RNA sequence: CCAUGAUAAGGAUUAUAAAUUGAAAGUGUUAAUAUCAUAAUCAAAAUUUAUUAUUUAUAUUAAAUAUGUAUGUGUAGAUAAAAUAAGAA
């Protein structure tokens, strides 16, 4: 009684009342629960994906011979997640 | 240069050996406030073993 | 913990507290276990090496069973690394015989 | 504020939160303060690297830094007042008006045990309970056994 | 041979400990020889006394049996 | 509108102060923690495509 | 070997407290006494927090 | 008695061995220990109370060190002391708060989720119910105290309180 | 689940049935670090150092914070000026001006 | 309603005929009058059935001992091996 | 200042005051969605007919 | 709930054993890899995420998702049970009355009305709604069904 | 008899028995109850002794069934290997990797001998598994004794319950200390635990999966702790932890003072260089002599250089006995002389010295300090070296080590 | 007869959104429609309320060194504050400044997630020091006055909920907040590298690696605060080939790819 | 009868016995206890090598302290500078207007008398004055 | 200030026996009466107040700072405690 509430998990009187399981009665699991299997929520994160690319990808894929031949020129062009600061007119 | 534990009784009480005056401090037991205030983090057995 | 300190904000720090409390990683190794032939053809540890190891580890050895309780790091993965490193160092220093 | 629409029945219950915050500050500062205190008043040489002036100057500088540390938690634990979290009643550790396991005052403990709010077992008032260590040596013996179970049980590396 | 169990003290030269030793010896002799039980039981050697020192209680001035000052 | 959303708490009154009835359900230890392991419809469609 | 390999070279500690060496050279710190002229006369008087 | 401890080198010995001091230095290299130079050789005392099986409080370990001057300021105590991080103090500073419901989760969030809106504490509900039950009978005892008197002193243009 | 005389008739099983065991086991996930598989040797050099965010943190006594103490000494000696720090005196220095500084 | 669980009412036992008449020192409610008045030389100095203490548990909030297997009292010979001298293992 | 529409008095004009947070059944506070822009028979009015929708 | 779904918990063990044996993970077919990733996301929580999956925000977000999808029949917090089952009057000795000594959340198919004393299929012919009385109950079924 | 003993012997026996509490090798190769590959201890804790007893019985039954199925699967798997099998080249290389066997020379273990060793191990494992299965089948509803290992698996043991007596006042008086003390009461908290010990002759992740997942369906108000003692192979090598001679100058007590764990000691193992640079006046035998290794093994370690050229970086063999240590104890000093055409007499700016030494200017300043203190720099954007600088010291990061300066 | 603790307050959103948003009703809390928090206080009132939060060593306390009153009445006996100039004569002046209060990142873990020694616990999440602006913690501007209401005190208004939130922090709470609010990936897709302050450390690590001092290279790598570039990881991995240190190479690769934005995916 | 806010909140509970050296409110009434042979080892730091406490120095950008801390140890500059030195004490404060060289190196709480022998004859009531006269403290 | 209730201390007649010498009649803090109320420890602090067992004459101040006062024929009045592993008829 009083303004302060009573926690039923810590209070043994509630836990041993007729509305819960007495300690003399056998302690065993009752009605096993499956919540994550009957209806599983998709993973929605409050924080954005930290490892996300966060940009437009160009799917750069050419013949290896041409790629290695143009390698001196392609060093100035952007690579995967690597952006050289060469002037655009060059 | 150092001494050895005294063979004679007289030097033990005639040497400059002080006595305990303030509270006794232990390198680890000081977390447990007092013998009366025995602070136990977890309710594990006193004979419990950690393998 | 499942009785309490689960499923809510209690669990996040209670699990960490339990893991830090259980950070201990014991490492046990028999003295007679090491007394084999090394790959170089000589015995790994002889009687002299065993005596030197016993002198080096005063209380870490007992009844012919060397034991090291690695408690340095909270993570057991790092604690076992530290324990293996210290065991190898002690064995190398004992092999002077 | 100023008792306008107060929600908690007791104003002093906020001192429990203040005590928790001071404990967290102690958690922060317990390593830095201890290291500074250890370095400042160590007369013997630290090692081959630092000796003489290189050590005394370092001690003076670290003491100056410790003094400049504003808000360092100097106060020890035993001088911090203990206040119940249920009814904001003050009790001093070491006496009978405070229990160590439940961290509540004597009055709160009596109320909770007289009602049903804490699963405890009754023992004789003029005995040593049922614990073997308490029967053996008492408070100091059980205190030492707690120490032995915690630290002295382990063969430290 | 006598093995001490429970609370061990340096010197047990006291009447209570002597009584305990006497009871232990009498029980051992009874177990060894059956017919020895009659004289010892009739002389009270085997009988156990349940008396024990009053336990500690901080309410008492000394802690055992003396109350505090009253005005 | 949903027919499952019902009143968990009683209408405010003096029973909540003058009675020892707890104001929340005690924790169910056997029921596991809710975690996210689902797939959204667009994700499934993208996988199939 | 001349020295134990696991030992730390003093240049590491020099790089650690580099500022201390420079300040000592600037302020011409010849020596910092820790005891008075005749502290040895009374041994029990001082008792530094290491003895 | 007072003496200077000698150290016979294995090279100078007729037959070399491994000296105990050399092995102890190797041990200190292995496990980072502290060699207290100012430690007297005549103060090696065994805590017979907790190291001798004669006493009922025998435990087998040196629970306390016989040193009357051993306090807490000294760096010898500081180095081997145990920090309060993650200890029972860490447990107490977080678990023991006035509202265990607030310890478990936010009251406002819990109310907004399971109930409709945030519910006031029982004490606030008691205040509101008493005010409700006492305003009907009379309106003289009550007064007007608010956190921000600016709104009351300068009400909006279309605020006309109903006369009673 | 076919036990009609359950709870009402006083029947409470002594052993938790296999169906319930499987249900509870399948409801929760498995921690991937409990497999503790190990195939390559220990990393003596880099494993302890790692990265500051996930650094292997020493816990407990001060003597285990050898790297932390080194960093603290470096920081304090690199921040605190000696001109400011020299003003700290000692008790014997202060009392040397007393008329009876030593007895 | 979370309080809907704490709603089930109970019913009192059904009495038969008249009410137990009492006897025509403060009258102590706890003490059972006729049972306590009954001589110990007949009823024995027993407050519980003579069963091994393993089956009995000291209760909480009630100054009496209770039994975990309610009313199902195993005899002494149940714990001991068959035909055991002094019920020894 | 205080007004009959701002004070906490339980009864106004003889009827139950609807301006009190404690004067409403708790199920009313439960979250709900607007449905006036939905179909006429899909609105909350036809609760007893919701199970019969085509 | 179906009990064979527990067999997917063995997948991380098999993956660890494949790592030890040197069997490449990518050589698996993509059709199999989709279901393997499903079982991994269902039974392969890491320790770092285990340190945080127990909170309030995540559980209440799951509660909100269940409410939005209209499936709250299997949530401890949001489900309040009103129906109760009374005792059985044994004919061995009907004089004695029985009182409850505990309370359990039985899933209600343990003790059902047998079919032959039930109205026909009880689902399409009759629509039943469990509402609450507005009058003073004074003791009885506060939540009654029509 | 009767027993009479020395007091010192009694004291030593008692203290040794107390101290040697955990010094037990649980997992051995002995045949019988003792002897297993992995050991699991489930310490289940609750509020009531009967609660934990019944929970221990239930968990013992569950573990009995699960372990019986796991061990029978292991047995039907090991009997196939006992019937017939093949030895892998990896196993052959492991058996034949030694440079010298016990007989003073290289040992050549063949397929038959390797298979015999494997079959002996499998026979021992099979007998252990059969013992486990028999102990699992022993318990019966007629007489189930789970407190002894012979007639139960897993056998259940006891542990002293945690009992804590809280002593507190009951009176509410704010004046009478005597009344407060006379109103003292004792109430104690109790936590009863039971320990379940399983000894598996093999390490199986399936059993761990079935074991860690019982905390979900533990009974009311009961927790559990899982102690695991498993054999693990650790590698000790002289490559990173060699057995060398003691230093020429032995370390003294001064190196082990307070804070010496961090001031003048780095964490073991100390790095030793695995790469070297060969000089012009060197050959294969010369570099082998320098590194204290065989010329053939050094050539095999290189595995790609048929010839040795001046100023070439090679890989030091991992087993060399004279491998150099990084950051040799001899400091490196940069001479003032330019040794170039920049100035001809002295380095002028600090950038020149930084370029020569390949190190940052800030590190150059920190290493010495004296040049920074006496730097004769003009404030009008002109920095010059001080004329009183006798020498410039290089930072520790740029130091080099050689055999002559590292070995006595 | 109207009384008020504060006679003036200010709104949060300025006159660009509220004029349009006022037409949409807001479901305020039923039992307290009018709320007045610390972020709604005026400048002077908020400053004087935040000064009183600290028990001592704060501006609110009459004798803490940071007071501004000319005189203080004590037990019906006036007293005059001794100025700083007069105090300096017999009290030696030791003052480093804001640098003394802050502590390095490597010591943050030992100090339990705190890089500041200020007596008000600073949390890096943008919810505890939540004024109108989000809570951003400065490092070189930490002062006792603390103009930004970013610290946490246990006496100001609407502080109980913030105290509860601080006490309910998860493991690695402050460390994770600091990491995610300082080492966020760039929008353009480039890794958060090329930091001007951290650049010399990378070159030192590369030099030690190419010199074969892998132990010292890692001992300096652990001092890196930001995310090192791929050059560091490639050098460290290539150092393990002569020594056959596959364990350390794998550890380096894991620390590179699994955690730090897959920098070692090269 | 001491008048303070905590007087109402807390209760003395009679002459209750506290743990050794653990009374809640420390009142060092014995600070001014004189002892010539133990002059340097009474109410002072045990080691002569220890630095002066933090309370003897100014740490931050202060604006001024009304009174200095009691643990601040008197130094030569306190008398030489001729500045203003005050220490909080009952009833209000004690000011060092008589700078002397005989108190160098001692704490100001040791120098200041906590339990002042002087008794106020003004605030004393009739019954309290009668009690003091009966005790002999007042004529 | 006041702003309902609730736990304490207080031994005088149910006794030997296979057994316990501490009570329910109520003790500051706790759940409906209101109507200026910011009184709360995080150190270093101010006896005038009923309800409290202190060490007595060979060796006496070292670690959080820890008691300078009262030697006076075991000495007026008044008063406290115990019949439980102890020894009392």
């Amino acid at each position: 009684v009083g303004y302060t509430p009573v926690n039923p998990d810590t209070s043994p009187m509630v836990a041993y009342s007729q509305y819960h399981w007495h300690y003399n009665l056998p302690q065993g699991m009752e009605r096993p629960h499956s919540v994550n299997r009957t209806f599983a929520a998709p993973f929605q994160s409050n924080h954005s994906l930290v490892n996300k690319y966060r940009g437009v990808w160009i799917e750069f894929d050419m013949h290896p011979a041409f790629s290695v031949a143009l390698e001196p020129q392609l060093r100035k062009l952007p690579r995967g997640r690597t952006l050289p600061k060469t002037p655009a007119e060059e | 240069v150092d001494q050895t534990p005294f063979e004679e009784d007289q030097t033990w009480l005639l040497h400059s050996i002080p006595v305990q005056q303030l509270e006794m401090h232990h390198h680890e037991k000081d977390l447990q406030d007092l013998p009366f205030i025995n602070h136990e983090q977890f309710p594990r057995s006193l004979e419990w073993n950690a393998p | 913990d499942n009785l309490q300190y689960k499923r809510y904000d209690w669990q996040g720090w209670y699990q960490r507290m339990l893991d830090v409390h259980n950070r201990n990683v014991s490492l046990r190794c028999r003295i007679c276990d090491l007394q084999r032939l090394d790959g170089n053809g000589v015995q790994f540890v002889d009687m002299q090496t065993e005596r030197r190891l016993r002198i080096l580890a005063q209380h870490r050895v007992g009844m012919g069973v060397l034991k090291l309780d690695a408690d340095k790091y909270e993570d057991q993965a790092d604690n076992v690394t530290f324990g293996t490193t210290k065991l190898s160092e002690l064995l190398a220093d004992a092999r002077k015989a | 504020m100023r008792h306008i629409g107060q929600d908690v029945p007791k104003r002093h219950t906020h001192f429990v939160l203040e005590s928790r915050l001071m404990y967290e500050k102690s958690f922060r500062d317990c390593w830095l303060h201890s290291v500074c205190r250890a370095i400042s008043q160590l007369d013997e040489p630290l090692s081959k690297t630092v000796v003489g002036t290189h050590q005394k100057m370092l001690q003076r500088k670290v003491t100056c830094f410790q003094y400049n540390q504003y808000g360092l938690f100097k106060t020890p634990y035993y001088r911090l007042a203990n206040v119940d979290r249920y009814h904001a009643v003050q009790g001093v550790a070491g006496t009978r008006e405070w229990v160590p396991y439940v961290n509540v005052s004597y009055w709160t403990m009596n109320k909770m045990v007289r009602g049903g709010n804490l699963l405890v077992h009754r023992v004789h008032y003029t005995g040593w309970g049922t614990d073997s260590h308490l029967k053996k040596g008492g408070w100091e013996h059980r205190w030492n056994k707690v120490l032995q179970r915690n630290v002295l049980q382990y063969s430290r590396i | 041979h006598i093995v001490s169990e429970g609370h061990a003290m340096p010197s047990i030269a006291n009447e209570i400990a002597a009584f305990a030793l006497r009871m232990a010896v009498a029980n051992a002799l009874v177990k060894l020889i059956p017919l020895t039980r009659i004289p010892l039981k009739k002389s009270g050697l085997l009988s156990v006394d349940r008396r024990r020192e009053r336990g500690q209680f901080p309410g008492y001035l000394d802690g055992k049996k003396v109350k505090r000052r009253f005005a | 509108m949903l027919s499952q959303n019902v009143a968990k708490t009683t209408v405010p009154s003096y029973y909540m102060i003058r009675t020892n009835l707890p104001h929340r359900k005690p924790q169910n230890q056997w029921e596991g923690v809710y975690y996210y392991s689902g797939i959204t419809k667009r994700q499934r469609h993208l996988i199939l495509l | 070997r001349l020295v134990e390999p696991q030992l730390r070279p003093q240049a590491a500690t020099d790089a650690l407290l580099a500022r201390t060496i420079a300040e000592e050279e600037t302020f011409k710190l010849k020596s910092i006494p820790h005891l008075p002229q005749n502290a040895e006369r009374f041994p029990h008087e001082y008792h530094t927090p290491t003895s | 008695g007072v003496h200077r401890v000698g150290y016979t080198h294995p090279s100078t010995l007729p037959v070399p061995c491994a000296q105990r001091w050399d092995l102890r230095l190797a041990r200190a290299r292995i496990f980072q220990e502290y060699i207290e130079e100012k430690a007297p050789g005549a103060w090696q005392l065994e805590d017979e109370r907790s190291m001798s099986p004669e006493f009922k409080t025998f435990t087998g370990y040196p629970m306390r060190d016989m040193r009357p001057g051993y306090g807490q300021n000294l760096p010898d105590y500081i180095m081997k002391k145990r920090l309060p991080n993650n200890t029972h103090y860490e447990l107490f500073a977080r678990r023991d708060i006035p509202n265990e419901d607030n310890a478990m989760y936010g009251k406002y969030l819990y109310d907004m989720t399971v109930h409709g809106t945030s519910l006031p504490s029982t004490y606030r509900m008691h205040k509101d119910i008493n005010k409700a039950q006492r305003n009907d009978r009379k309106l003289s005892g009550n007064r007007f105290k608010v956190l921000c008197s600016s709104g009351a002193k300068n009400p909006p243009s279309g605020w006309e309180p109903i006369p009673d | 689940s076919h036990r009609r005389d359950y709870i009402r008739m006083g029947y409470i099983p002594r052993y938790t049935p296999w169906e319930w065991i499987a249900i509870q086991e399948a409801d929760q996930p498995l921690i991937a670090e409990q497999i503790r598989q190990d195939n390559i040797g220990t990393s003596y050099f880099f494993s302890l150092n790692r990265y500051w965010r996930y650094k292997a943190s020493p816990h407990g006594y001060i003597r285990h914070f050898e790297n932390e103490v080194r960093d603290l000494l470096q920081y304090v000696d690199g921040v605190t000026p000696w001109k400011q720090a020299q003003k700290i005196r000692t008790y014997w220095e202060v009392r040397s001006h007393h008329p009876m500084p030593q007895f | 309603y979370y309080w809907s669980r704490y709603r089930m009412p109970t019913q009192m036992p059904k009495f038969d005929g008249p009410a137990p008449v009492a006897a025509p020192t403060k009258t102590n409610e706890f003490i059972d009058p006729i049972d306590d008045k009954f001589p110990m030389s007949i009823r024995g100095p027993l407050v519980r059935p003579d069963v091994p203490e393993d089956q009995y548990v000291d209760s909480w909030y009630i100054c009496t001992s209770m039994t975990h297997h309610m009313g199902d009292y195993r005899p002494w010979s149940a714990s001991a091996p068959p035909n055991a001298f002094r019920f020894r293992p | 200042q205080a007004d009959r529409r701002t004070r906490h008095h339980m009864m106004v004009d003889g009827q139950i005051n609807p301006r009190e947070w404690f004067n409403w059944h708790p199920k009313e506070y439960q979250p709900w969605y607007f449905d006036r822009h939905k179909f006429l028979y899909e609105q909350r009015q036809y609760a007893q007919f919701h199970h019969l929708l085509c | 709930a179906n009990i064979n779904v527990v067999e997917k918990k063995k997948v991380p063990l098999v993956l660890a054993q494949m790592d030890e044996l040197g069997v490449p993970r990518t050589h698996l077919s993509r059709v199999l890899m989709d279901e393997v990733e499903d079982s991994l996301r269902k039974f392969q929580t890491y320790r770092s995420r285990f340190y945080e999956w127990g909170r309030a925000v995540k559980q209440f977000d799951f509660i909100e998702f269940r409410r939005r999808n209209g499936w709250l029949y299997d949530l401890h917090l949001m489900k309040c049970t009103t129906k109760q089952v009374g005792p059985l009057r044994d004919f061995n000795d009907p004089d004695a009355v029985q009182g409850a000594v505990a309370t359990a959340e039985i899933p209600a198919f343990f003790n059902e009305r047998p079919a032959w004393e039930r109205p026909p299929l009880e689902e399409t012919l009759y629509v039943t709604t469990n509402k609450e009385r507005y009058d003073d109950v004074r003791g009885g079924d506060i939540y009654y069904d029509d | 008899f009767p027993f009479q003993w020395k007091t010192e012997d009694w004291y030593e026996y008692e203290v040794a028995k107390v101290r040697n509490r955990r010094f037990v090798f649980e997992n051995t190769e002995e045949d019988g109850i003792r002897g297993s590959e992995v050991t699991y201890k489930i310490v289940l804790e609750g509020f009531w002794d009967h609660h934990v007893m019944k929970l221990a019985e239930d968990v013992c039954m569950f573990l009995k069934d699960v372990g019986r199925q796991i061990v029978e699967e292991k047995l039907v798997a090991v009997r196939r290997l006992l019937q017939g099998g093949a030895v892998d080249p990896e196993l052959l290389a492991a058996f034949n990797c030694a440079r010298a066997g016990p007989f003073g020379g290289l040992d050549e273990y063949d397929k038959e001998e390797v298979a015999n060793f494997l079959r002996s191990d499998l026979r021992r494992l099979e007998e252990q598994c059969l013992s486990v299965i028999n102990r699992c089948n022993v318990p019966v509803p007629g007489a189930t004794n789970i407190y002894d290992p012979h007639t139960s698996w897993p056998h259940v043991e006891k542990l002293e319950p945690w009992v804590r007596m809280a002593e507190f006042w009951t009176s509410s008086s704010d004046t009478s200390f005597t009344e407060l003390e006379m109103s003292t009461a004792h109430y104690e908290f109790r936590k009863f635990f039971r320990v379940i010990i399983c000894k598996l002759p093999f390490q199986s992740t399936e059993f761990e999966k079935r074991m860690y997942d019982i905390r979900h369906w533990l009974h009311r108000q009961t927790s559990c702790e899982f102690h695991t003692i498993y054999r693990r192979n650790v590698i000790h090598d002289s490559a990173v932890f060699p057995t060398e001679h003691d230093p020429a100058t032995p370390t003294t007590h001064e190196h082990h003072r307070m804070f010496s764990f961090a001031l003048d000691w780095q964490s073991a193992p100390v790095n030793r260089l695995s790469t070297d640079t060969v000089h012009e006046g060197e050959s294969w035998d010369a570099v082998a002599q320098r590194l204290g290794c065989s010329v053939g093994e050094l050539k095999d370690a290189n595995a790609e250089r048929e010839t040795i050229e001046a100023g070439v970086v090679i890989n030091v063999p991992v087993t060399a006995t004279r491998r150099l240590t990084s950051f040799g104890a001899t400091p490196l000093v940069l001479p003032l002389k330019t040794t170039s055409a920049k100035d001809g007499e002295r380095i002028r700016t600090w950038e020149e010295a930084a370029a020569i030494l390949d190190c940052t200017v800030e590190e150059l300043q920190q290493c010495n300090g004296h040049a920074a203190l006496t730097y004769q720099k003009k404030e009008s954007e002109a920095g010059e070296f001080d004329s009183s600088v006798t020498e410039l010291v290089a930072p520790l990061s740029c130091w080099t080590s050689t055999s002559e300066s590292e070995f006595s | 007869s109207v009384s008020g603790v504060f006679s003036k307050g200010r709104g949060i959103g300025h006159e660009a959104t509220t004029s349009i948003l006022r037409y949409i009703p807001r479901a305020r809390v039923p039992w307290q429609p009018s709320r007045f928090g610390r972020e709604n206080l005026t400048a002077a009132d908020m400053a004087r309320l935040w000064s009183r939060g600290r028990y001592r060593d704060g501006p609110g306390n009459y004798n803490s060194g940071y007071c501004t009153e000319r005189t203080h009445v004590l037990e019906e006996n006036t007293v005059s504050i001794i100025p700083r100039r007069e105090l300096e004569k017999y009290m030696p002046d030791i003052t480093i400044g804001p640098k003394a209060l802050v502590t390095p990142v490597s010591l943050m873990n030992a100090r339990n997630g705190h890089r500041v020694t200020h007596d008000l616990l600073h949390s890096y999440d943008p919810h505890i020091g939540r004024l109108g602006k989000p809570a951003v913690v400065d490092h070189d501007n930490i002062t006792v006055e603390d103009p930004n209401r970013v610290g946490l005190n246990a006496a100001t208004l609407d502080c109980r909920g913030r105290i509860y939130r601080w006490l309910r922090r998860g493991p690695f709470f402050q460390v994770d907040n600091y990491f995610r609010r300082s080492v966020k990936l760039n929008r353009d897709g480039t890794l958060p590298t090329d930091f001007v302050h951290e650049a010399p450390l990378m070159r030192k690590i590369i030099r030690l690696a190419h010199r074969g001092h892998l132990k010292a290279a890692c001992e300096e790598y652990r001092r890196v605060t930001t995310v090192p570039p791929v050059e560091v990881y490639r050098a460290l991995t290539a150092c393990c080939v002569p020594g056959a240190k596959l364990a350390d190479a794998v550890s380096i690769f894991e620390d590179g790819d699994s955690k730090l934005f897959y920098v070692s995916r090269d | 009868i001491a008048k303070s806010a905590f007087g109402f909140y807390l209760a003395r509970r009679g002459q209750r016995k506290y743990p050794f050296l653990r009374r809640p409110h420390i009142k060092n009434t014995h600070s001014m206890n004189p002892s010539a042979p133990y002059f340097w080892s009474f109410m002072t730091a045990k080691s002569q090598m220890a630095f002066l406490p933090e309370e003897n120095y100014i740490t931050g950008d202060w604006t001024g302290k009304f009174f200095v801390s009691k643990r601040q140890v008197y130094t030569l500059q306190h008398a030489t500078s001729g500045a203003k030195v005050r220490v909080k004490s009952f009833p209000s404060i004690f000011e060092f207007n008589s700078p002397s060289r005989w108190n160098i190196g001692k704490e100001m709480n040791t120098l200041t008398k906590p339990r002042m022998d002087l008794i106020d004859e003004q605030m004393l009531t009739k019954k309290q004055r009668l009690d003091y006269v009966r005790a002999g403290l007042l004529p």
